[PDB]
């Protein structure tokens, strides 16, 4: 291991990120902290419908086009990872098979606050009482992400962070039915390599960020899981439940 | 294999 590379590797990561995916960290925190007219506030029926084919099966449906786009950005990112492309074609299906939504709601923290989220990029703040206030299990599918949410923003990472651990999260080879996993293993302590060495130069004052940060990628793996089991118990009763054939494609078998 | 779209997404 050699620092230039690992900082050289870590500066390729960011400006990669930056060239991927639209909304970052700098842009969520600048609308949420006002610093940036304003996002339209979503917190009852009324005003959601004067924001703009029940209300809690329509609050989602529209989100699939985000998740459907973030998909196709999370593929351009992981072809930037050094090492990713050269992978048996397989391994590189499962990794974002899996990856995809620890990353999604990885990224989905940086719109949240304790108190909301922000929604049609930016444009919205849908408040977490209202979501909280939904029926069905429907009003269930988002209290989970805003906990991990408040926990994970107080860690304080930045965009330089977050593109090595969304890429550490992606080069996991422990997930079920990669090819042969010692590859994907060498790509990822190296990539856990520049994350220590990213963290403690990026936070010298938070002694552990590191080991905080991996306890996070457990919770990342129980958050989808719930979210995969509740999407099974509408699939049973919600006939006016249709997902977009991408997520579909990645929720069979999950 | 039988994630069509994800395949096609990558080349
Ligand atoms: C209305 C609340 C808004 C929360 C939210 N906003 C978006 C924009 C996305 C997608 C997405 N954000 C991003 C970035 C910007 C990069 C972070 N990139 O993408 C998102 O995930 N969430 C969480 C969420 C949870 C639950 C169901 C849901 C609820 C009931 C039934 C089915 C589903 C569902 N439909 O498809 C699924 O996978 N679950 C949908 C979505």
């Amino acid at each position: 291991p050699e620092s230039a590379d690992l900082r050289a590797l870590a500066k390729h990561l960011y400006d990669s990120y930056i060239k991927s995916f639209p909304l970052t960290k700098a842009k969520a925190r600048a609308i949420l902290t006002g610093k940036t007219k304003s996002p339209f506030v979503i917190y009852d029926m009324n005003s959601l419908m004067m924001g703009e084919k029940e209300v809690a099966i329509r609050i989602f449906q529209g989100c699939q086009f985000r998740s459907v786009e973030a998909v196709q950005e999370i593929t351009e990112y992981a072809k930037s990872i050094p090492g990713f492309v050269n992978l048996d074609l397989n391994d590189q299906v499962t990794l974002l098979k899996y990856g995809v939504h620890e990353i999604i709601y990885t990224m989905l923290a940086s719109l949240m606050n304790k108190d909301g989220v922000l929604i049609s990029e930016g444009q919205g703040f849908m408040t977490r009482e209202f979501l909280k206030s939904l029926r069905k299990p429907f009003g269930d599918f988002m209290e989970p992400k805003f906990e991990f949410a408040v926990k994970f923003n107080a860690l304080e990472l930045d965009d330089s962070d977050l593109a090595i651990f969304i890429a550490v999260i992606i080069l996991s080879g422990d997930r079920p039915g990669l090819l042969n996993v010692k590859p994907i293993e060498d790509i990822q302590d190296n990539l856990l390599q520049a994350l220590e060495l990213q963290l403690k130069l990026n936070h010298p004052e938070s002694s552990q960020l590191f080991a905080k940060l991996l306890q996070k990628m457990t919770d990342l793996r129980q958050i989808v899981t719930e979210h995969v089991q509740l999407l099974q118990v509408i699939k049973k009763t919600e006939t006016d439940m249709s997902l977009h054939p991408l997520l579909q494609e990645i929720y069979k078998d999950l | 294999e039988r994630h069509k779209i994800l395949h096609r997404l990558l080349q």
